[PDB]
């Protein structure tokens, strides 16, 4: 696709300010919540390595590893959903904008068309 | 049993492969360390893709 | 569906923070419930499927697969739980956490409405497998067995994954609903040859087809119990599954493009069928038996009618069953006997009379016996190919022969005749390996009461 | 394209190849490199001066002085294969190996 | 890759002597100076393949 | 170069049997002149007489592989009157392989080299039909 | 004992909550898909006089 | 649940899938057109900028 | 060395790499070069020894030869075309000249012979830093002129490297040459696709960079050099030898695993340019790389090698040193895959 020379993008901007044009993700998505289990089993690696009670060794480390995650995660997702929707939204306007290259396709129905039919014995 | 299953389907398919890739990480790690060696295949590649890919 | 993967998902915590000792109780009372959870699924209905939601979907084909997925992992723990006595609890949490690894990817595969999902979860379980087999391993060739299952996999599944992203470039789309409602032919061309063999030789290597079954008997051998069980009761439908879902696409270049394929399988059913008569163990005679029994459902599935899915589908069934079942007896004497060799032990039914009983049993489910779903499926390929030409009943009769011979054979060296002398340490058979045995065999005779819940969807 | 680039090019390559070749005594090797460096500065001086590109006249002065530094640290580390060895032979450098 | 730190603050740390044609010491001209704003011009804000 | 390549294609598959081995003849020779000078800069044997007699082996089997290749393949497109048939090309892979044993003296390589010979040809021959790219241009 | 067969228990409840857990997401999934709720060209129907949705 | 809610989910999830691969084929033809042209905002490869461009006398008439 | 100036020398590695990605003028960037360059040989002969004397000395060679050429090209493109920006090429000789230059600073075959014998004759943390950090100044130039790029000497080095990692990793029995030819082997997947689509390139180099990240904090934390040392970890801390045979599953392409997500994606973009062949042969060469991976995990984890006697004293001790960002690193190798999609960010 290749958007790193589209006209008018700022060099070096994470959201740009039209990105604000877009619902945001909710805090109870799916894909929130498997930062969140990322953190948690990041934490459950570092008791693991440090010789420590797995489970309830630091309470406080392990929110610490689920929040820093949940957060990098939610603004990913906001910079993924509004890149996603700069591809339509420059899809959409390429096809409108050259009518000649995509035609119209003549509707045709099953009645009239021909499908050679492969008898299986 | 022992002439197909046991000896020339095993030939076929996992020995042979074995042996070919066997023999050619022999052939390809079997470097001395001489750079002089390293140093002539730089240069006799720099001008095969000289004259080859143009 | 996630009524069913949440709770096995579950299981995993639920095994982690158990005491040292119950984890075994709680696991196989777990798995148990589960599977009660997963009988609602084969209430199927004529018309297309249960369509959860955009991502899985349940047909009359996925529902018997899943409930027997669902109901082998309560075997498996109690198959597992004899051997596992002396390990620490840290390892025998980690093979519960395989298990139950292994059944989620099932359960995700099997349903699958996607190609991709399905391709990614079909290689995902490989890597439980693998460490079951390499890890937990009494002989020093688990180590071969494990690289041979990894690899003749893997070298059949990488051109699997090029041929999906090619079809969804030119298609756009892999959505099963999508790919049966818009197949178009494929044309007679050398491109249209390829892809037909990267689609299907993935799917061939797993089942396994003859000549390239080398790993079956390498990894049935070298496995623990519970991997010898659930290789050849699930992990063996996989290619079958896969494979009656990808022909949709492929036609007609099947019917021609079928014939090395059929002509392989119909001379390697009689081939491993008479290597199971000349064998000196229990276990790769089981995995031969295996072998020809899926071969037979290669055919059926290449035939391409509804009497042929309808056979294949209650044979894959039906031999899941009994090769769990055939295993979990030869473990059992395995056991005791310390060898795993045939003719070390003898006599066994006067000393284990009731063993002596589930050996008959499953021995005779084995060879077909009527009504058993083994010979309904058995039957329905028969004709099937019958139908397909008149030759090939006299393959299917020299195998149904050689079948019933090496059955016969197993069932008397083990069981009759006279006592080895020098073994003196058969105990009585406990109750644990007699439940097991019974949870075996009683689904089997259970479901030959309602053949269409096994039929497939072309019932 | 007149001959005189066509020479220094030519030149280039010459020591490109003198570097390649590697019969022995690794300071030939840095020597090979750092006529390679003075073939630069004479195509790029050429070059620059031709066209009248002004603000361009400074890129020979630095390239050079990036170059005598490299060969400063080059000349560091031959000594110490000397140091270690008694001699300064290519050959001595095989303890590492494919 | 290609972090735009200059023109994300302004900085002109290096671009000053990118081209013949940019603010030269005394106003010294290049040799081409013509062909190449002639050139810069026709092919700026086009994109690589049209002003090729 | 690429001009090789060009003088073997340009000739019909089914006509003129003797360009066709040349130009197989004249792709095995670089090939073989490639192979050796890598093997003498990686492996300098003893001296410069035992170099020269590698490379000019090296170079004889690809050539004589090379032209075994070509004449068997368009005499077999000739005699078969069937052009554009990966069958041909699978013949002359097989032979080449069967020269290439012959000349290391073992039935094995020989055999291996006609099996996955004549199959790379059969490959390259249906790729020509059918317009299979290796290097594919950048086209999305 | 109270209080006490909890702490060894508690393990058991994980299994059930999830099942309820999974119904609730499979008909909360199925919340989403609703967009020919009453419009299929054959299953076209009447709303009653008390009735607001086809299904749910 | 009745037919009808399977019915209308296998609606819904086909309309969803049809449209999905519409557009999956849209935006293949519209990145091959792009590339192979360059008249859109995708692929725009960068030029010099004409800001840096000196226009003042240059001590010699001819520039 | 004091650690004042390693400290200063890292800065001026990392400074001379900024240099290379933010510049728009060739002569800046090969300056980048030359400072990273002149920086990063005291990183290799922190510990000093004849073996880290000859590995620096060859690392240098390689690197003075590569940068001499990269000069020479831009010297040609300026002389066909008065122009210091990088951008298209304008001429073939210089891009061909260029793009030589450059495989010569990554890595790729036929100029990957340096790579195994530096990586051997270095220590761990030098190893770790000249495997990752290295890559992205001459993968950034590749990127921003993939345009002019031949794509047949591209496609042939990539799939020389992967063919040459991939026989070369089974040989070896020292980890350290092991992770060299995994580089090599990996880097001949990146850069296949540098003609077709970057972003891909560059979320493999991320992958890539992460696993091999925690390959080497793994190694550094149980001091194994050689294939026995490894086995001998299991008696010691069991739970690091689970995570590296996880990770080294990872670093195979076994999916669900992270390390599939570059592969697949990759043979994506190649099937969108109608290129089958190539992604076939590059995933069947792949499974080399799988099975002395394997071999590896087979030595480390899965089996019980032999112990010492003396490493009961070892069982009192506590690793001392605990290195950050270790679990970090081990989840986003091994499981990311299911946020494939956010490679869309343009990473
Ligand atoms: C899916 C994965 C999910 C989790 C991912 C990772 C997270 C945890 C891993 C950290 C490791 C810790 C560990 O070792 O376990 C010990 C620890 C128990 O032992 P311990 O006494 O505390 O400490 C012992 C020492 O740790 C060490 O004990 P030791 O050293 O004495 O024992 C020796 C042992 C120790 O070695 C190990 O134990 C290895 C640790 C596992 C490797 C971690 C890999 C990282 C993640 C990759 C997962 C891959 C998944 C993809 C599929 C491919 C599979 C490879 O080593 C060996 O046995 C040698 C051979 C090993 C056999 C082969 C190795 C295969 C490893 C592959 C694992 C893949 C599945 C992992 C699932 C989770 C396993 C913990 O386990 C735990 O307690 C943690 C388990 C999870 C806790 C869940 C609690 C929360 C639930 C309650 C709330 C309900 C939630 C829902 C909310 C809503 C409800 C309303
Ligand atoms: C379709 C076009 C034509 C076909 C093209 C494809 C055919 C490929 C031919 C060459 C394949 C190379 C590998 C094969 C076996 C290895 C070589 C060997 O030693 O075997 C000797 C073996 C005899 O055993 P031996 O010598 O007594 O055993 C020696 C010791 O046991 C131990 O042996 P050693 O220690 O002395 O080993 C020798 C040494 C040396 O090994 C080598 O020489 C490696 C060969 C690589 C070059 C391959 C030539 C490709 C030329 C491309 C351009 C073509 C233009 C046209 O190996 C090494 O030390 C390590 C080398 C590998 C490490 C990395 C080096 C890679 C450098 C770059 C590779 C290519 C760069 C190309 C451009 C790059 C630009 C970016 O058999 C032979 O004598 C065969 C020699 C050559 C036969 C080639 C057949 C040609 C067929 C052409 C038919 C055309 C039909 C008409 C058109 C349709
Ligand atoms: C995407 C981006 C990919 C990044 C590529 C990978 C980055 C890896 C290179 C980082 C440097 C390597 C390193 O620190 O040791 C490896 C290190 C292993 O730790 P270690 O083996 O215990 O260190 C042994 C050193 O040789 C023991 O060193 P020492 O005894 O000389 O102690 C001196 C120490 C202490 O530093 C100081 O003393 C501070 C004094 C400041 C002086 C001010 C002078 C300025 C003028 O400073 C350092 O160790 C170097 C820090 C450089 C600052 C970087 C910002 O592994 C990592 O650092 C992993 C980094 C995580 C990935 C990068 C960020 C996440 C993305
Ligand atoms: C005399 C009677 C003879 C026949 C007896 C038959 C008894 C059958 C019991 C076995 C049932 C098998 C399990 C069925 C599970 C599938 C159905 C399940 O998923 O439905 C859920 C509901 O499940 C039930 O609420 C809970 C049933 C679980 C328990 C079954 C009974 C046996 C449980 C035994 C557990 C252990 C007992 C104690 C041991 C100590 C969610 O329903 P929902 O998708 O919302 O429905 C939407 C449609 N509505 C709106 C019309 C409802
Ligand atoms: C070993 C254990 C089992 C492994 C799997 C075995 C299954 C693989 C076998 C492949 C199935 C068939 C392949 C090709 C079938 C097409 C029919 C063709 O073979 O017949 C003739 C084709 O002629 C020749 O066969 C050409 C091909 C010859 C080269 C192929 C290699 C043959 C031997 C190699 C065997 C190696 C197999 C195992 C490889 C590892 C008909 O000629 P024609 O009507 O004009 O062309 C028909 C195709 N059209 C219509 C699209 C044009
Ligand atoms: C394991 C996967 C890799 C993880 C990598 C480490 C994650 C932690 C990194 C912390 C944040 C990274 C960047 C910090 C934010 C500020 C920098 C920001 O301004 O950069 C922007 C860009 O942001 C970054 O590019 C996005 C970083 C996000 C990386 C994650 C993507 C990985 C995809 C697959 C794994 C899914 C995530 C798993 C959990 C992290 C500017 O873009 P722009 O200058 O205009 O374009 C330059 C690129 N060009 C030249 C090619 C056009
Ligand atoms: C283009 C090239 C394509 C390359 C395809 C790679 C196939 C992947 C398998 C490669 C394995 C090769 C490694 C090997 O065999 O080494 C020899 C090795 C020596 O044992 P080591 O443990 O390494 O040493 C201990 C004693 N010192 O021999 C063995 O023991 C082999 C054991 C495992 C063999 C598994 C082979 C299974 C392959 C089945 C067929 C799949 C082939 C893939 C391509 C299919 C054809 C298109
Ligand atoms: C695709 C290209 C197809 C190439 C066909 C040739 C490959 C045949 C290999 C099969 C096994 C060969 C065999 O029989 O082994 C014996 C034979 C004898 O061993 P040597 O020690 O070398 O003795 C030489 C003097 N007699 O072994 C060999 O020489 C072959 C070993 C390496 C073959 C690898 C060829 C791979 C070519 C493609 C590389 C890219
Ligand atoms: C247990 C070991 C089993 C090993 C299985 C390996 C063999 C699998 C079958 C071949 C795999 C590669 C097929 C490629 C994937 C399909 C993609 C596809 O269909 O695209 C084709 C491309 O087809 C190809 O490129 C095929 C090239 C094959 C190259 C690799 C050869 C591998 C070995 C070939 C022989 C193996 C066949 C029998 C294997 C039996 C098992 C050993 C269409 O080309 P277009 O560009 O769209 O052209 C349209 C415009 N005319």
């Amino acid at each position: 696709t290749m958007m790193s020379g589209r006209p008018g993008r700022v060099p070096l901007q994470f959201l740009p300010n039209e990105a604000r044009s877009l619902p945001p993700p909710k805090l109870t998505d799916p894909r929130l919540v498997y930062m969140g289990f990322l953190g948690y089993c990041s934490g459950l690696i570092d008791n693991a390595i440090r010789r420590r009670p797995v489970v309830s060794a630091g309470l406080h480390r392990q929110l610490l590893y689920v929040t820093s995650f949940v957060f990098f995660g939610y603004y990913l997702l906001k910079r993924q959903d509004y890149m996603y929707a700069l591809r339509d939204h420059d899809m959409f306007a390429y096809v409108k904008s050259h009518p000649e290259d995509f035609p119209e396709k003549d509707k045709k129905t099953y009645g009239e068309i021909l499908e050679e039919f492969h008898p299986v014995r | 049993s022992s002439l197909l299953d046991l000896i020339w389907l095993e030939t076929i398919l996992p020995k042979t492969t074995s042996f070919i890739q066997m023999k050619m990480s022999i052939m390809v790690s079997n470097q001395k360390g001489l750079i002089k060696l390293y140093f002539l295949s730089f240069l006799i590649t720099i001008m095969i893709s000289m004259t080859l890919f143009n | 569906m996630l009524k069913i993967i949440i709770p096995t998902t579950m299981l995993l915590p639920m095994t982690w923070m158990s005491k040292h000792n119950m984890i075994w109780i709680n696991a196989t009372v777990h798995s148990l419930l589960i599977s009660l959870i997963s009988l609602s699924l084969l209430n199927q209905l004529g018309e297309n499927s249960l369509n959860f939601s955009l991502t899985f979907f349940s047909d009359s084909l996925s529902a018997p697969l899943l409930v027997l997925t669902t109901w082998l992992l309560p075997l498996m723990l109690m198959a597992s739980q004899s051997h596992l006595s002396k390990e620490t609890t840290t390892r025998k949490k980690l093979y519960i956490t395989m298990l139950i690894l292994l059944q989620l990817f099932l359960i995700m595969t099997f349903t699958a409405t996607e190609l991709i999902l399905f391709y990614i979860l079909f290689e995902a379980t490989l890597v439980p497998t693998l460490i079951i087999i390499t890890r937990w391993g009494n002989q020093t060739e688990r180590l071969n067995a494990g690289l041979y299952f990894l690899f003749y996999t893997l070298a059949g599944s990488l051109p699997l994954l090029v041929a999906l992203v090619y079809i969804q470039n030119t298609t756009g789309s892999l959505n099963f609903l999508i790919i049966h409602y818009w197949s178009h032919p494929l044309s007679n061309s050398w491109s249209n040859i390829f892809m037909w063999l990267a689609c299907i030789m993935a799917f061939m290597v797993k089942m396994p087809l003859y000549g390239l079954h080398l790993w079956l008997p390498k990894a049935h051998v070298e496995a623990p119990i519970a991997g010898s069980m659930v290789l050849a009761a699930v992990l063996l439908k996989l290619g079958g599954y896969g494979m009656m879902r990808i022909t949709t696409i492929l036609n007609p270049l099947t019917n021609y493009m079928a014939y090395p394929f059929l002509m392989l399988s119909m001379w390697g059913m009689i081939m491993t069928s008479s290597i199971c008569l000349r064998q000196t163990d229990l276990k790769s005679l089981i995995a031969y038996s295996s072998v020809s029994h899926m071969a037979l459902v290669i055919v059926a599935i290449m035939i391409q009618t509804p009497w042929s899915f309808m056979g294949a589908t209650a044979l894959m069934i039906a031999h899941g069953l009994t090769s769990s079942m055939l295993f979990c007896l030869a473990n059992t004497n395995y056991e005791r006997v310390h060898s795993r060799t045939m003719i070390l032990a003898r006599g066994l039914q006067t000393l284990l009379p009731l063993m002596a009983t589930w050996w008959l049993v499953a021995s005779l489910t084995n060879l077909a016996l009527p009504p058993s779903i083994n010979l309904i499926g058995e039957l329905f390929i028969i004709t099937a190919s019958f139908s397909w030409s008149n030759i090939t009943i006299i393959l299917m009769g020299m195998n149904m022969m050689i079948t019933a011979l090496y059955s016969l054979y197993m069932l008397i060296t083990t069981q009759r005749g006279k006592y080895t002398h020098h073994i003196n340490n058969i105990k009585p058979s406990f109750t644990r390996e007699n439940a097991l045995m019974a949870l075996h065999i009683l689904p089997l005779l259970l479901l030959t009461l309602n053949p269409k819940m096994i039929l497939g969807p072309l019932y | 394209m007149p001959l005189v680039y066509m020479n220094i090019i030519m030149a280039f390559a010459i020591a490109l190849a003198g570097l390649l070749m590697y019969r022995s005594h690794l300071m030939s090797s840095l020597l090979c490199l750092e006529g390679m460096m003075l073939s630069l500065f004479i195509m790029s001086t050429l070059i620059i001066l031709n066209t009248h590109f002004t603000l361009a006249n400074m890129m020979p002065i630095i390239l050079l002085v990036f170059a005598a530094c490299e060969a400063a640290l080059g000349l560091s580390l031959l000594v110490m294969v000397s140091n270690t060895y008694g001699t300064d032979y290519v050959q001595n450098l095989n303890l590492l190996q494919c | 890759p290609f972090f735009d730190v200059q023109k994300r603050l302004g900085l002109d740390l290096d671009r000053w002597m990118t081209i013949q044609s940019a603010e030269q010491p005394h106003k010294i001209p290049g040799r081409c100076h013509a062909f190449e704003k002639e050139w810069i011009e026709c092919a700026h804000g086009i994109g690589g393949i049209r002003a090729e | 170069a690429k001009t090789l390549l060009h003088k073997y294609s340009d000739i019909p598959e089914g006509t003129e049997c003797h360009r066709k081995a040349y130009a197989s003849t004249s792709i095995g020779g670089a090939t073989g002149l490639i192979v050796s000078a890598y093997s003498i800069a990686l492996k300098p044997p003893a001296s410069f007489l035992e170099g020269v007699a590698r490379t000019g082996r090296y170079t004889f089997t690809s050539a004589a592989i090379g032209a075994i290749f070509g004449l068997t393949s368009c005499i077999s497109a000739q005699v078969r009157e069937k052009p554009d048939d990966p069958l041909n090309y699978f013949i002359g892979g097989c032979a080449g392989g069967l020269t290439l044993g012959a000349r290391t003296r073992s039935y094995g390589i020989g055999a291996a080299a006609c099996a996955y010979m004549g199959l790379t040809a059969a490959l390259v021959k249906m790729g020509q039909l059918e317009g299979w790219q290796v290097f594919a241009e950048p086209k999305v | 004992n109270v209080l006490q067969i909890v702490r060894d228990h508690w393990v058991h409840i994980l299994v059930p909550v999830g099942f309820v857990f999974g119904c609730y997401l499979d008909r909360r999934s199925d919340e989403k898909l609703t967009a020919f709720r009453n419009k299929s060209l054959l299953f076209k129907r009447e709303l009653r006089p008390n009735e607001e949705v086809t299904w749910k | 649940d009745g037919p009808e809610k399977n019915y209308e989910k296998t609606m819904a999830i086909l309309q969803i899938e049809a449209e999905k691969a519409e557009l999956r084929l849209k935006e293949l033809e519209v990145r091959r057109l792009m590339r192979a042209r360059g008249d859109g905002p995708w692929y725009q490869y960068p030029t010099i900028d004409k800001a840096l461009i000196d226009h003042s006398p240059k001590t010699t008439p001819d520039n | 060395m004091n650690p004042i100036i390693y400290t200063t020398l890292i800065m001026t590695v990392m400074s001379g790499t900024m240099l290379v990605m933010i510049s728009s003028h060739w002569l800046l960037i090969w300056i980048g070069f030359e400072m990273n360059l002149l920086a990063m040989i005291p990183v290799l002969m922190k510990n000093f020894n004849p073996r880290a004397t000859e590995a620096a000395t060859k690392y240098f060679l390689t690197q003075a030869t590569a940068s001499m050429m990269l000069m020479m090209a831009i010297i040609i493109n300026l002389l066909y075309s008065g122009q210091w920006t990088i951008t298209k090429m304008f001429n073939p000789v210089a891009m061909t000249m260029m793009t030589m230059a450059l495989a010569m600073k990554l890595g790729l075959s036929p100029f990957h012979f340096w790579v195994p014998e530096v990586t051997q004759g270095i220590s761990l943390q030098a190893g770790l830093l000249l495997l990752t950090w290295q890559k992205l100044a001459p993968l950034s130039v590749l990127c921003q002129i993939s345009q002019s790029i031949n794509p047949n000497l591209m496609l042939t080095m990539a799939m020389l490297s992967i063919l040459i990692g991939g026989w070369g990793g089974l040989n070896q029995t020292q980890l350290r040459k092991i992770m060299a030819y995994s580089s090599i082997a990996h880097m001949g997947w990146m850069t296949a696709v540098l003609p077709y689509n970057t972003t891909m390139t560059i979320l493999n180099l991320l992958i890539y960079i992460t696993m091999t990240l925690a390959m080497f904090m793994l190694l550094i934390h149980s001091s194994a050099t050689t294939t026995l040392s490894l086995s001998h970890t299991w008696n010691k801390m069991p739970v690091i030898t689970s995570l590296m045979m996880v990770t080294l599953l990872s670093m195979g392409g076994l999916p669900p695993l992270s390390g599939f997500m570059p592969k697949w994606m990759i043979i994506q973009e190649m099937t969108k340019n109608e290129s089958i062949i190539m992604p076939t042969l590059m995933a069947m060469t792949a499974l080399l790389n799988l099975y002395f991976y394997m071999r590896l995990a087979y030595s480390s984890s899965l089996t019980m090698f032999p112990s010492t006697n003396n490493m009961k004293m070892k069982w009192q001790f506590e690793h001392t040193k605990q290195m950050k960002l270790l679990p970090t690193m081990i989840v986003l190798s091994t499981l990311v895959l299911p946020m494939t999609p956010a490679l869309s960010s343009l990473n």
